[PDB]
Order: C-alpha cells, then structure tokens, then sequence
RNA sequence: GAUGGGGAAGCUCCGUUUCAAAGGCCUGAUUUUAUGCAGGCCACCAUCGAAAGGGAAUCCGGUUAAGAUUCCGGAACCUGG
RNA sequence: GCUUGUGACGGCCCGUGAAAAUCCACAGGAAGGAAUAGUUUUCAUGCCAGGUCGUACUGAUAACCGCAGCAGGUCUCCAAG
RNA sequence: UCUAAGGGUCGGGUACGAUCAACUUAGAACUGGUACGGACAAGGGGAAUCUGACUGUCUAAUUAAAACAUAGCAUUGCGAUGGUCAGAAAGUGAUGUUGACGCAAU
RNA sequence: UUUACUUAUUCAAUGAAGCGGAGCUGGAAUUCAUUUUCCACGUUCUAGCAUUCAAGGUCCCAUUCGGGGCUGAUCCGGGUU
C-alpha cells in the first residue's frame, strides 16, 4: 500500500476508505437525532424544575 | 518407591495450563471514581468463545475518564447480554441483566455473577458456565451482604464488593454425554494435561499406594487423613463420610 | 420416505455408546442445531456458534445464551426475578 | 406540511457532501427527464468556518472564518429534513437549473452563495447552520 | 379493538406498508397516522418520529413485533411500520389514537 | 515495458535529455485476412522505461524516421 | 534469560515488570555557536529464541570441464538519499 | 478427465482452530500557505547508492546414522499413455 | 453386429426449424472345442460357549491379551487467609488467562 | 480474659486520580426561638461525537503575532486507596 497512490486507498466521502457508507448514513442520522433529542431532554427538565 | 503422579503435578513441567488461544483474563473494571460514586457506560462489542472455558466472554469497551481513548474490558457474558447492548457499571447503576453493581445496592433475592470476594479484586465468585450467587440479606451497620455461592455455602462479604446482574451464559453444557474418548481428548487438549487417567490400582507399588498385589485392590482404607503427608494423599482425602449418598442433599 | 424410525440425527453413531446415551445426545443436538427467532429483527435466523453464543444470519446481533439452547429455564426465571425486583425500586 | 420546501435546512446523508448541512432553494417535488426522482437544489457548506477565540487576533480570524460552499442537485431520499430553516432570498436566482450545466455557471453561483454565507455567519444569524455536525 | 380498527382500515381505506414508502408518505404530508412495531430499532423509530413531527403526523406504538403488525394488516409477511393515508370507514383517527 | 500511440507525444520523448539511444524494428506481418504489409516499431530507451510506438502505415513510417533527432543514436534493425 | 531487588556459607537460586528516582522523539529556541534550553507529548522498562511460521523488492534467453533466479544480454522492481 | 489453485456455500465441536514486527487508512484540525504571485512530491519524468555471511556436490541398496561402499534407519516438492 | 433412452447453441409478431459436440444405461441379433472379473486384481461361510462394550493403548529386542484407556456411574477435598501439589530458602512456584456447569483426589 | 486503636508485621489494588474534614446551594423534614438535624449536592429510549493547559468571563505584557495569570473547576489536611 505504500507503493501506490492515495486514490487507491480512499473513496471520496466522510470516513472514505474506513467505514462502509451505509455505515456513515447510520452515523449521521443517529448523530443528528441524538443531538436533537438533547435539546428536547434539556427543555423538559428546565420545565420540571420550574413546575415543582 | 517413586514419586507418584499427583506429586509430579506440582512442578508443573508438562502440567501447566494450555494457554495460547485464551482471550485474556476475564475481569471487571478496576474500581475507580466512576464505578464507586456513580455509574459508567460501556458497549458490549463482541461476545466470544474462550478456549478451555465454557461460558463465552463479552468484550466491553468504556471511555477513559482521564484520557481521550477507549479502554476495553473482558467480561464473562451473562445469559441475555448482547452486542450493541449498553452496559452500566457503578454504585448508582440500575438493576439490569448485564450491569455491574455493588451487592449493597441490590435487594435481597437479586441474582448476580462474577462477584468480588473483596471490593476491587475484579471478580472471583460464580464464573463457570451457568453459575451465580443469590443475595440473601444485608447488614447495613458494617456494610456487609450475605450471599449463597453455587456450592451451597453461604458467606458474608463487603457490601462494596461488586457483582454483575444475572447468570453466566453457556448453561447446561454438562447435561450432554461426551459419548466418546475423543471428545474428552479435545476437551482436555485445551485445558491441561490431566487426561486420561490410570487407576493407581493398575500400577505397581513403586508407583502408588494402591499399586501391586496378585488381584487389583486397595488393601487398606482409601480414606486418607488430612494430616497425611505428600506421597500419601491418594484416595478419599479427609472424607467425613463415604458410600452412596442416600436421599435429598440440599443445604438446609 | 421416513428414513429412521427413531434415532433421527443420532443415526450417525450407528450402534455405539448405548441407546440411552444416544437419546440424551439427540435431545441437545436437536436443541443446538435449530434455527431460532431473533428478538431484535423478528426473523427466525438465530443459529448457534459454540456453547452459549447465539447469532443472527441477517441483522448480525449475537446473544449470550445456554450451551445448547438460546434460553435457559433458569436464565428466564432470573430475567423476571430481576424485573420484579427492579420495579420495586422506582415504584 | 409538504415540509420539503423553500427554506428547509437539511443534512446531506450520502456522497461526498455527506454530513454537511444544506438549505433547499428550489424543490422539484416530482419529476425530471434527467433526475427521475424527487430532488432538491441545495446550497450547502463544504468547508465550515473553523472555531474562533479571544486569542485569535488580526487576520487569523479572517482566515478562520472563510467558508467553502457547494451547490447540489440531490435526491430527496438522501436528505434528512431538519426542523430549522434559513432564508434563501439573497441567492434564489443564483441556484437555478440553468446554474448547473456549464461549470463556469456553477463557479459563479458559489462565489455569490459564499459571499452570502460569510455575511450570514458574521453577526451570527442561523447559528446552528455554521457549526459542523459531528459523527 | 385496535386491531379490529386496523382491520377496518385495511378493508375500506388506503394504506402503505414498510419504511421507505411511509417516509415518501411523511414527506408528502399524506400520512394521517403511522403505526410502529414494538421491535423496530430505536434509530428508525427515532427517525420516523422526526419525520412525523415535521409533518404534524400522529404516531402509534404498536404493542407487538413486526411479525404481528403484519398479521394485523392481514398479511403473511412482516411489517415494521404502517402508514394510514385514508381512514376508510373506520375511526382510528378520531379515537384514543 | 510501455507502449505509446500519440505520434506527437513520441517526438517529445526522443528529445528528453536522458534519451541517448533508440531502435527501429521492421516486421513482416499480414493484413485483415489477405495480403501482407510492413510494420515498424520505434523503440526509445529512456532511463527506466523502454517506450515503443507502433506505426502500421509504412508511409508515416518513412516520414517519421526522417523526423528522428539527428543526434540520437538510432539502431536500425 | 540480564537488570533494581529477595534467598543462599557459597558455586548460585528466585523473579521479568516484578515493591525501581528505569528512558527518547519531534521541532523550536542559536544567528557569541555550536547545539545549551523552551513547550508538548509517549511511559512501551532489556535481550536471545523459526534457513518449514510472519516478511519490501527479478524475470526470460544465452553461457561453464565444474557456478548461476548470483555471470553475460535484455528488460523490471523495491528501499534509502 | 488428472494434478494444483481459488471462489460462493454447506457439515462439525463441552475442539470454534498463534503472536509480533511492519504497511496503510480514517476521525482530528496544531499549523503553514496566493495574485504581481504562492502552495503542492501520496501525479509523471529525472540523479545517486544498496554492505556482511551461505551459494560446489551427495541426500542415499556407496557422499547421512548404524565399527563398512551394511537388504536396516532417516523430513519433503514435481508426476505421461 | 444392430436398436432405443439420456444434452448444448442460436434467430421466432406485440407449432417446429438449423447444426455441433459426449460414454452412460438398458434391450436385440450373430458367433466360438461353454469360453469370457480369461493375466493382473480380488471377503470363505455357518451355529454356539468364555471374555473385554465399542474405536483407541503397552512390554523397541520371547507376552497385543481377557491387561491399560475410554464414555457412562459413584464417592472425596476445597469459597482463595482455600484444596492438591512444588522448593534448601525466599517479596519463590504449578493448577491459575482458573472459581464449584471449577480445580484437585479415588 | 474480653474489645477497641494504628504505626510494627500481613494481604490486595492502581501508568499511586478524585481520600478525609469542612462549605456552598436544592429539599425532605418539625420548628417549642431558630435550625436541633438527615439525605442528596451534572451522565440511562438509539452499536453517533467527546483529545490541542477549554470555550466563555476577567486581569496583565505595552499592543503584532504571540503569550501569561485568575476564574470556569469552593476551602482545608499532603494518610495513594
Ligand atoms: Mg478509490
Ligand atoms: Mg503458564
Ligand atoms: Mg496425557
Ligand atoms: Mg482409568
Ligand atoms: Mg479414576
Ligand atoms: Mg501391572
Ligand atoms: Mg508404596
Ligand atoms: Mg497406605
Ligand atoms: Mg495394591
Ligand atoms: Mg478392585
Ligand atoms: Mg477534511
Ligand atoms: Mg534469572
Ligand atoms: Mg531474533
Ligand atoms: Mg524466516
Ligand atoms: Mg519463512
Ligand atoms: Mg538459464
Ligand atoms: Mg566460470
Ligand atoms: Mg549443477
Ligand atoms: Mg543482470
Ligand atoms: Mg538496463
Ligand atoms: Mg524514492
Ligand atoms: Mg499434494
Ligand atoms: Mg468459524
Ligand atoms: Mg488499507
Ligand atoms: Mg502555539
Ligand atoms: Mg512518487
Ligand atoms: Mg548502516
Ligand atoms: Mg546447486
Ligand atoms: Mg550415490
Ligand atoms: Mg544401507
Ligand atoms: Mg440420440
Ligand atoms: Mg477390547
Ligand atoms: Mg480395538
Ligand atoms: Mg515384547
Ligand atoms: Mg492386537
Ligand atoms: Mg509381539
Ligand atoms: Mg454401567
Ligand atoms: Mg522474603
Ligand atoms: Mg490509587
Ligand atoms: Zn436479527
């Protein structure tokens, strides 16, 4: 592999020659939702604290 | 006469453990600040056969609280735990199959495995496939917890000693007849050099207490004293009774 | 055509080891080679791969289980015991 | 609603620009002799503004905050519609069907879209949009 | 029961089955209610939820696996999610759900 | 080890500082199905590759040979 | 199988990361100058042990009394700079 | 067809069938960079160098071990009708 | 010396044609000093008694067996500050990368 | 003799990381003058991401790029547990 040009060792996506693409779809979706649900989680317990 | 078989085992030349394919020692996490004030999460990444062992191991990985990296751990997998499952370890963890909690935080009746004999020893009790220990009471003053081991014995240990919820996987392995010599062969081939087994009653006197005679036979009581001496202890050592056990065993 | 009257898979041992040992082995062989329901994806695609390891053809989850069967009586009563005991603590 | 419309922000989910965030500027809800699929015309951010701090002075901030944009025709089934939304009027005309076809038309477009996004970013309107999604 | 309401929907309304189409339905503001199998993985569940809320669509969590969801829609394969496009003669829409 | 086909590219090779020697080989060969025809291979030896250019047209062949650098050390046959 | 160590009258035996203050890389700081200090890491703590295990890279034709994937002819490839 | 290679599968296990050097990749974004001109040696082409020891032959009813040119013993590859 | 059965490839608007290439199996004639798996190659069979279940193992160079092993059955010790064993000693060692569905001993 | 103590001796652990004592806030709690106390005192739908003395705030160097203190992260005792 050292004897061979960089384009033989990647595909041009995030996580190119490392994870498998359907795998990166999953990573992205899950990241987005979980980062969203975080705002959802916070605002509930900000509400619990003031309604108690 | 000569040194008998059970004395030669101790120098373990050809008697050491066959260890090459082993996954590594199975252990709980080191008892740190996380596990002992809160809980810490890992993921079971892999559950995997360990040569010579019955129960599968579970490879579980956690973030390092003090450095940016992943630290992997080798558990014994409890029946039910699975890849992708989140595993929670700590005082303030919750009672789920797979989690690891100190026996003080689990109600009487809880079923657990791989429990520590002292806090932090990273696990000693009930590891073999199918085994487990039951919590049967607590004494909150001098925090102890009374448990019952696979063997029947009850024992009290520190309420800080840890355990992992559920039973060890691979149960019933021993319900199945080996059938042939060869399956025992491959059985002990991955353990240690203890198989097959010549009866001492088939050897000569140089070889063994039981050796010799013009008929095969032991020729004296085969129940040997505790305070007997190396070279003497073959047979039923320190046997407090003997003969076919009649009627219900069951520790009362 | 029914090929054996009663030895089933155990036919492979011919006449050796005694009928009753073959009976005992037969039961756990049937248990251990069988295809099981995946709890996660709901296809019947869980086959065994060495005592206590149970894993799904598609979907690819592996579940620690009994030596010859995915779920043990003991394992399962324990699962509900834990359940019962857990539910005491948030109740 | 028909929520894929004129200002929806979305995360690209496949192919090079995967994981980057876009605005839809013109939706083609169904059809095209070429692209035979529901698809949106998006302007997104390819090389995000790197973070900036009090230590960062002078023209290091200037460098740190450059933005490399991209424009894309992309199949609906490759976007995650987002609850957020960003105003698209300042480059409505710029991202066009005619914009694609002829490279030179594309480069011109991004020039505009880039100037747009760097305006937006400074005095941080749409704060979320200019911070990288991590996965 | 919920199944009997479902079973009415199936024999008098319009519906689509399976992940991809109920996202097409969700995008197109067409779905009037989606029903999600107890065992579909949380990520998909999470995503259909995000798609639903973006479209002001109500979600129902079917007490049971995708195997049984499919029997409930009178079908011999298994379905992980259902999309009601039209309550037919049933009232699933304006009952507890 | 390497073949060549652009008759412009080739001429550049022949003038590339490291290119001391070259050879020209002639091969009888047969056309389509029937008759024969004179094939010619221009081989330029560079420092790490032998570049060879095949000209099937005996006409481009003659003209090419005149175009050969008048300092290059051609090996005819 | 050395080493801080612990036994042993001692030849030596134990231990191998062990109950040790265990070591070196990347560049910057030099423009008295050749390399002192300034960061930040990395704590992995010998070494021997396979001509069948792992492993950077060569081929054809010719050639000798006796050498050849090693010489000669041609044509390659790898590693370092 | 025969020998060998290889693939997609399938049977088996209370057996589930090494390790390390080494090579690459990705996440990261410290940094260093242009218009009067910068960046680039994972693209091409070009220059230099690659030490030390083994290398003959036998490998067996005579080159090895059996007192020997011993009907014994001694690991393997190629394989025509 | 004949007969029959068993295949490939092609163009067919939105029933078949054309050709090329393989030993298998069965049936039928004829024929000979009744021979023909013609050399080579290649299980003797049966009924019972004793005995070890089986496959496996040993006395190299007088014993291969009914001896040893074996699965199976049963008993014993032990929860680690432990059981069994090693060492002249030790901050020593085997089981142990182990934990009673385990290790050790009959 | 019993049962207390820990510094001798003894056993485990860990790249000796969060021990002990007080304090801030939340509050259960019931006030017999006002607090007499006891608990808490950042993480659990998801097989993502978590690192550059930390962004923020604030004070300095003499405003250059760079860089430093404090705070963010309460105080005290150096008994690693
Ligand atoms: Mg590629
Ligand atoms: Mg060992
Ligand atoms: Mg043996
Ligand atoms: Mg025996
Ligand atoms: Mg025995
Ligand atoms: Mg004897
Ligand atoms: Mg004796
Ligand atoms: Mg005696
Ligand atoms: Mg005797
Ligand atoms: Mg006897
Ligand atoms: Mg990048
Ligand atoms: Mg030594
Ligand atoms: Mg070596
Ligand atoms: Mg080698
Ligand atoms: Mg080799
Ligand atoms: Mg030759
Ligand atoms: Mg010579
Ligand atoms: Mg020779
Ligand atoms: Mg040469
Ligand atoms: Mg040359
Ligand atoms: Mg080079
Ligand atoms: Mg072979
Ligand atoms: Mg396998
Ligand atoms: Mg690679
Ligand atoms: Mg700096
Ligand atoms: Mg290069
Ligand atoms: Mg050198
Ligand atoms: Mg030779
Ligand atoms: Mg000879
Ligand atoms: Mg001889
Ligand atoms: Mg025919
Ligand atoms: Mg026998
Ligand atoms: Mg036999
Ligand atoms: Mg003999
Ligand atoms: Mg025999
Ligand atoms: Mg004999
Ligand atoms: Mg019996
Ligand atoms: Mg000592
Ligand atoms: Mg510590
Ligand atoms: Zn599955």
């Amino acid at each position: 592999y050292a004897t061979v040009s960089k384009t033989h060792k990647t595909v041009s996506r995030a996580y190119g020659g490392s994870r498998c693409a359907n795998c990166v779809k999953e990573r992205i979706i899950r990241a987005f939702l979980i980062e969203e649900q975080k705002i959802v989680k916070k605002v509930v317990k900000e509400q619990t604290e003031a309604a108690k | 006469g000569r040194v008998i078989r059970n004395q030669r085992k101790g120098a373990g030349s050809i008697f050491t453990s066959h260890t090459r394919l082993r996954q590594g020692a199975a252990k709980l996490r080191t008892l740190d600040y996380a596990e002992r004030h809160g809980y810490i999460r890992g993921i079971v990444k892999q559950i995997v056969h360990d040569s010579g062992r019955g129960a599968p191991l579970a490879k579980v990985v956690f973030r390092d609280p003090y450095k940016y990296r992943l630290r992997e751990e080798i558990f014994i997998a409890n029946e039910g735990v699975h890849t992708g499952q989140f595993i929670y370890a700590g005082k303030k963890a919750s009672l789920n199959v797979g989690n690891v909690l100190p026996l003080g935080s689990v109600p009487e009746g809880t079923i657990v495995s791989n429990v520590e004999e002292k806090p932090g020893d990273r696990g000693a009790l009930a590891r073999a496939s199918g085994n487990y220990v039951i919590i049967i009471g607590h004494n909150p003053d001098e925090n102890k917890t009374r448990v019952r081991l696979p063997s029947g014995a009850k024992k009290v240990i520190s309420s800080d000693a840890r355990g992992v919820i559920g039973v060890i996987a691979g149960g019933g392995r021993v319900d199945k007849p080996l059938l042939k010599a060869g399956r025992a062969f491959h059985k002990y081939r991955l353990k240690r050099n203890s198989w097959p087994k010549t009866r001492g009653v088939a050897m000569n006197p140089v070889d063994h207490p039981h050796g010799g005679g013009n008929h095969q036979h032991i020729g004296k009581a085969s129940t040997i004293s505790r305070g007997a001496v190396s070279g003497q202890k073959a047979g039923l050592i320190a046997a407090r009774r003997t003969g076919l056990l009649r009627g219900s065993q069951k520790t009362q | 055509a029914k090929r054996t009257k009663k030895v089933g898979i155990t036919g492979k041992y011919g006449v050796r080891y005694g009928s009753s040992l073959r009976r005992q082995v037969k039961k756990l062989e049937i248990q251990q080679h069988a295809r099981y329901d995946c709890s996660f994806c709901g296809k019947k695609t869980v086959k065994r791969g060495a005592a206590g390891i149970w894993t799904c053809s598609c979907c690819k989850k592996t579940v620690a289980g009994g030596a010859y069967t995915v779920s043990t009586a003991a394992a399962a009563t324990v699962r509900s015991t834990i359940r019962r005991l857990r539910e005491m603590v948030e109740a | 609603a028909k929520f894929l419309k004129a200002g929806k922000v979305a995360v690209v989910v496949r192919g090079r620009y995967a994981g980057k965030k876009v605005v839809i500027v013109k939706p083609h809800d169904e059809g095209s002799k070429s692209h035979p699929f529901g698809h949106a015309l998006v302007a997104g951010i390819e090389r995000y503004p790197l973070k900036v701090t009090k230590k960062h002075g002078a023209k290091k901030v200037a460098k740190r905050t450059k933005i490399k944009p991209f424009i894309k025709v992309v199949n609906y089934n490759h976007l995650l519609p987002t609850r957020y939304t960003l105003d698209v009027e300042a480059f409505k005309s710029v991202v066009s069907t005619e914009t694609f076809e002829q490279p030179s038309q594309r480069e011109e477009a991004k020039k505009v879209v880039k100037k747009a996004f760097e305006e937006r970013h400074q005095a941080g309107k749409n704060q979320w949009f200019f911070s990288k999604l991590r996965f | 029961s919920i199944n009997q309401k479902l079973a009415l929907v199936i024999k008098s309304g319009k519906y689509t089955l399976g992940y991809k189409s109920t996202v097409k339905s969700l995008r197109q503001g067409k779905s009037k209610l989606i029903i999600i199998a107890a065992n579909t993985p949380v990520l998909r569940k999470s995503e259909l939820e995000y798609y639903a809320m973006l479209s002001k669509t109500k979600v129902y969590y079917f007490q049971g696996g995708n195997n049984e969801l499919g029997t409930a829609v009178g079908k011999l394969f298994r379905v992980g999610v259902v999309s009601i496009l039209e309550a037919g003669d049933s009232d699933i829409l304006t009952t507890l759900a | 080890a390497r073949e060549i086909t652009d008759i412009k590219q080739f001429l550049e090779l022949t003038r590339r500082a490291d290119v001391k020697t070259a050879t020209v080989k002639i091969n009888k060969k047969l056309n389509k199905a029937g008759k024969p025809f004179r094939q010619t291979k221009f081989k330029v030896r560079g420092s790490s590759s032998l570049y060879t250019l095949v000209i099937n047209d005996a006409g481009k062949a003659k003209k090419l040979i005149q175009s050969l650098p008048p300092t290059l050390k051609v090996n005819r046959l």
